[PDB]
């Protein structure tokens, strides 16, 4: 379900230091990390619906 | 190539010009989309166009910008950007209609030991926000038309308050791409990644797109050029450093319809 | 060959990897999307795939009728002072948010158009008088042509404008429309001006919107009841359900995200945090 | 001039492909219904608008 | 390649026996039941069988329209004080006993459903006013869509969601809908629950209703009338019949000997006892 | 499109196999009327679930 | 590889877990013998055995260690070491006898301007020399069994005193492998080298090694992963420097036979 519903939860997705970030003098020892998310070609969806994401009060 | 030949090397040539890159993440064709001629079967208005070729097709270097700890972004539109460059910006105002591609090369070179990605985005009738929150859709032909040295993203919506007269320009925030919707989501719009421990610069071949075949170059601008921060510039420990970011790009497959005497625009 | 309808891609059973080959590791800056498939990087069991796209299909995510505006008529007493209330609407689907969000998901558009209209009336006063059974008129008039400045001026004589002669109580009207854009698309968004502004001349005079082609893109919707005046007044309303079909659509683009202000892409201050409070390490 | 078609069958009742009868009445295509016999296309053109085609085992950058 | 209309099996000519074969005898023990027929224990004559099971098939046992609600909604005058009273049904077969029954002669089902709507209406108050033919709007809202809160905020534009129309006075609303579950089946029971109780956890926080899955199946029915507001208030009611088409059904079970109490399996205190009184000797 | 079937005919008037016609006007399944041609099955799988198959004339224990 | 393919790039996957490394010198595999499961000619217990395929044949990842300018070196068992990981220790301990091969992934990153050797070593029946010169052999099975945190070396000899309450344990002292014989010579074993100027880690491929076809996991240790620095920690200037190395292993075609109920051992 396109919804937070506990018989239809999908886990967890965590992020950790295997080892630990190593850098040399001279350069920064903080960096930004980005993350990207997409679907496999395994993937589709179904029940069309209206979303909340927009309104219009008024 | 077991012969040499690789990914980050490349060389362009258009015309009497030439660019070379020793650190370049591959190239990107818009929509897998080659720039071309107007079709017999696509064509709309019946005169003999005017094809520049070699004059106009070539590589154009717009004035070179700073790279900062505190830049916000920077944008450009096509063809408006080239406006006033050599035999392409004359033959683009000489002719009531003009259609174009263009090979796109973002410049941005530093050091292995400098930070820093930038979000290179080609955006289709990218249409931005105005700075009023008492009208809309007012802002400026002067103001929206920046020409070669393009205009700039801002963190903050700051409305324009003056009533009496208005600055009518425009207020683009950057998370919301300048238009109303959110940055991290411009990725689905042909673009590259300039991410320094990577590589050197973008290389983005556009086609020419529109609900036309071919329209008003002087009023209508097809192309959008956004350029963003997705991760702040850093070097070794420099508390407020600097890297330049130099724009290069060139008309491609461009031709023109309807001649007559050169258009005098009030540009500002 | 694909039908929007086909079986997606069977799942492959895939063992253990000991390779020089890293399907893992990539490279997002070259500004392309890593193809991976779970047998990419982990085992496996073979699975015979049988869900589909079809209800995704740029077709499947339009096919449906949606209200584009909300149209106010009425059937004054002969005697009242004010006017026979007749309605006029510029077409569009921007008076609205939820159909112009799903078309804005796209820069250019292509198709037939759907116009179903449903027609709700009732009685204002605290009267007890009746009215007969009310005939409305939607006349569609196109950019040019003499727009209505009376409930009952010449102009609804529709010798070559098309009308709807839609008869209170029965099944809700409804008309088809052919692509009639002067384009060879539809244009969700216009990144320049109707107009050139030329230095030589008078800056007033070569001023206009931006974003804003034709400053009559496709004409209006002139409604009004052909029934005479009634001693007991009766309000009418008109609700638009518009739905595109025989559907293209080209170059993809960002959801709009903050709240819609005006005809184009303008923000409004105090509607530009959209996302709420979310902590980096909690589930 | 009936056009006739395969529905794709869901939920099968206790009772071979099923069919479906259409037919025109209107000599205006845009009067036509939606024939929802739709295809789809290889998103590549967005995922990977890369000029040099990308091999998914081997190094993305080399 | 039985039919369920076939005719029953013909009773054979069967005459006197005196053999070491024993039909009549045997052991319920084994879990099995007695495939015997008349001719095993008496003598029997030729009789060739036109009876027919036709009629007690699955589809031909539910093949009819069955009431699961009652929904109420009306049309104020604009100056009342109170709300314009919109109806809000969250879809279901166990609001009513009849169908629910039925369906629970078995664990797990299967089938394309048919939704008619049987619209009536009335007047309230001792008035003499009127009001003009009452259009209804049946919108179908899935879990997950905006919830309408008021007979007229933005939501009942239904860009996306499917609505139904209604006229009054018109041939009751009919419309189809596919088997719909996220599972291979309708599960007319779940012994378990949504939620896992983790001791490292709060206990609240593990916490669910036993037997219950999707805390939101199916979505809401969310029904208004059109109509603005009218000086003579008009109440109506909307009653929703349910039919199972095109149906499977799997793992049978006992039907429910005592009155339904919620949801799911539980008696309550003072309706245990359904068998009546009658004496081991007596006809 | 049209599909054509046999009535299980009752009650004939004093009036050969009758027939009905059946068309589809809709694309999905679901939208379909029920065929009411449906099949039977034998109780085995609830009657006798044993594993070693059962023959009436001998001993069910032996 | 012209395509790109190359030794220091690799990607190893084992049930539901993967590992990448852009750093790699190649990978070893013992003796040249790749883990199998136990053929029916060489099988010994006639009972069908529980094989638990990608359930423990996957890589458990144990505590992380710190190496330093004073790190003498670290030293693991196995199974031992894996014990207590999921369903393997699971499997390990309701069975009475058991056979298995591994996947061993030892991590170590750093810097170009970091100095430094880790010698990786393989050494079937990995037996280690006890703290006793008044006693022998008398090193406890809890302190024999470290588990997953392993044990580590001693740059000097020196002997438990205590008579009357004995520590049991072992000393095993760097320069002599822990057992009598000189460092220098351990390379006779499988092994890989973790020269930090060259590359980020070491993968061997260990088989089941041993005297039977298979035996008692809880009471044998088949295989001893000892790692000594051959060239000490160094960087840039700093005097007291610090790098993570982190330990990540897969069992292999591992098999079990006699079920009964779970072993409990007093590993304290
Ligand atoms: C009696 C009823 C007649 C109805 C006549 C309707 C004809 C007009 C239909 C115009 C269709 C406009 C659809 C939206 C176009 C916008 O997106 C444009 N700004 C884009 O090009
Ligand atoms: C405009 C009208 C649209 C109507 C939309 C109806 C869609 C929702 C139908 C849900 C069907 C539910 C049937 C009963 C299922 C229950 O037995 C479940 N608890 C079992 O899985």
């Amino acid at each position: 379900q396109t919804i937070d519903d506990s018989f239809t939860e999908g886990g967890y997705i965590s992020v950790f230091y295997q080892t630990r970030i190593v850098v040399p003098l001279s350069t920064p020892r903080e960096m930004d990390i980005l993350g990207f998310v997409s679907a496999c070609n395994d993937f589709s969806v179904r029940l069309l619906r209206d979303t909340t994401h927009i309104e219009q009060k008024a | 190539e077991a012969c040499g030949y690789s990914d980050r090397v490349l060389q362009l040539t258009l015309g009497n010009s030439t660019i070379t890159t020793q650190e370049a993440a591959n190239s990107v064709v818009a929509y897998g989309r080659w720039p071309e001629y107007l079709r017999d079967s696509e064509a709309n208005p019946v005169d003999q166009p005017t094809e520049p070729d070699v004059a106009a097709c070539r590589f154009y270097t717009l004035d070179t910008v700073s790279w900062t700890k505190e830049s916000r972004g920077w944008w450009w539109k096509l063809p408006d950007a080239l406006r006033d460059m050599g035999l392409f910006g004359q033959n683009m105002y000489y002719h009531y209609l003009g259609r174009s591609g263009y090979t796109v090369h973002v410049q941005c070179n530093a050091s292995k030991f400098h930070q820093g990605a930038l979000g290179v985005f080609a955006v289709p009738e990218m249409c931005l926000a105005g700075d009023s929150n008492t009208t809309t859709m007012h802002t400026s032909y002067q103001n929206a038309n920046p020409g070669e040295k393009g205009g700039t993203f801002t963190g903050t919506f700051t409305p324009d308050n003056n009533q009496t007269s208005p600055a009518r320009r425009f207020c683009p925030v950057d998370y919301l791409l300048g238009n109303g919707t959110l940055l991290g989501n411009a990725f689905v719009f042909p673009h590259q990644i300039i991410n320094l421990r990577t590589n050197n610069c973008a290389t983005l071949v556009l086609p020419y797109v529109n609900s036309l075949s071919i329209d008003s170059m002087v009023k209508h601008n097809n192309w959008g050029i956004a350029i963003l921060p997705l991760a702040p510039l850093n070097f070794a420990s420099e508390s407020s450093p600097e890297i330049p970011i130099t724009l290069t790009i060139a008309p491609m497959c461009c031709e023109f319809n309807g001649l007559r005497n050169i258009t005098l625009p009030r540009l500002q | 060959a694909a039908t929007s309808r086909d079986a997606l891609p069977n799942t492959e059973a895939s063992g253990p990897t000991h390779s020089k080959e890293i399907p893992a590791l990539t490279a997002v800056e070259t500004g392309a999307t890593n193809p991976l498939v779970p047998s990419d990087t982990v085992q496996t069991r073979h699975v015979v795939q049988h869900r589909s796209r079809s209800e995704s299909s740029i077709e499947s995510f339009f096919a449906r009728g949606a209200c584009v505006t909300i149209m106010t008529v009425d059937n004054p007493a002969s005697t009242t002072n004010k006017d026979k209330l007749f309605a006029v609407w510029k077409i569009t689907y921007k008076d609205t948010v939820q159909l112009r969000r799903k078309l804005e998901f796209f820069t250019y558009s292509r198709f037939d158009m759907e116009l179903t209209f449903v027609v709700t009336a009732n009685f204002t006063e605290t009267n007890n008088g009746h009215a007969l059974n009310q005939v409305y008129q939607i006349m569609y008039v196109p950019p040019g042509a003499p727009v209505p400045e009376k409930w009952d001026d010449y102009t609804w004589q529709t010798s070559s404008n098309p009308s709807i002669f839609y008869t209170y109580g029965t099944a809700p009207a409804r008309i088809s429309v052919p692509y009639v854009g002067i384009s060879n698309a539809y244009s969700h968004f216009y990144d320049g001006f109707s107009k050139v502004p030329l230095k030589d001349q008078s800056a007033a005079l070569g001023d206009s919107l931006y974003g804003a082609a034709s400053l009559n893109d496709f004409g209006i919707l002139a409604v009004r009841v052909v029934n005479d005046h009634n001693p007991t007044k009766v309000t009418s309303k008109i609700r638009v359900y518009l739905k595109p079909k025989h559907i293209r659509v080209w170059c993809p683009r960002p959801p709009r995200a903050v709240a819609y202000y005006g005809p184009g892409v303008d923000y409004k201050d105090g509607t530009l945090t959209p996302l709420s409070t979310k902590d980096l390490t909690t589930y | 001039g009936a056009q006739v078609s395969s529905q794709k069958v869901g939920a099968h009742e206790n009772s071979s492909t099923i069919n479906y009868t259409t037919i025109n009445y209107y000599r205006d295509s845009a009067s036509n219904a939606a024939s929802k016999q739709d295809f789809s296309q290889d998103p590549s053109k967005f995922t990977e608008p890369i000029k040099d085609v990308l091999i998914k085992t081997a190094p993305m950058l080399n």
